[PDB]
């Protein structure tokens, strides 16, 4: 849910943000069948 | 006639200034509230109103 214009949260605030007039698409699927604490994100 | 023309100019400017106090359906009529209470992507819809 963070991966959109006009959202907020640790990713949407500190790591990776889309412009308020972003022109495109977001695509997702679960990766549990491939993924193991190897993936990191920003908290400060 | 002259006092009427002065009164019409006064009523027009007085109305025009009073409109700043009105919401037009925004969350506040104080522009500085909208710009501080809400985040810009949310706030812009109220400000555009």
């Amino acid at each position: 849910r963070q991966i959109a214009p006009g959202q907020t949260g640790k990713i949407a605030d500190y790591n990776y943000k889309l412009p308020d007039d972003f022109t495109g698409c977001v695509i997702a699927w679960n990766s549990n069948n491939l993924d193991n604490y190897n993936y990191l994100y920003r908290l400060f | 006639k002259l006092q009427d023309v002065v009164n019409q100019n006064a009523q027009a400017l007085n109305t025009l200034v009073k409109q700043l106090s009105s919401n037009f359906g925004a969350i506040s009529s104080v522009l500085n509230d909208i710009l501080s209470r809400l985040d810009p992507p949310e706030a812009e819809v109220q400000i555009d109103r």
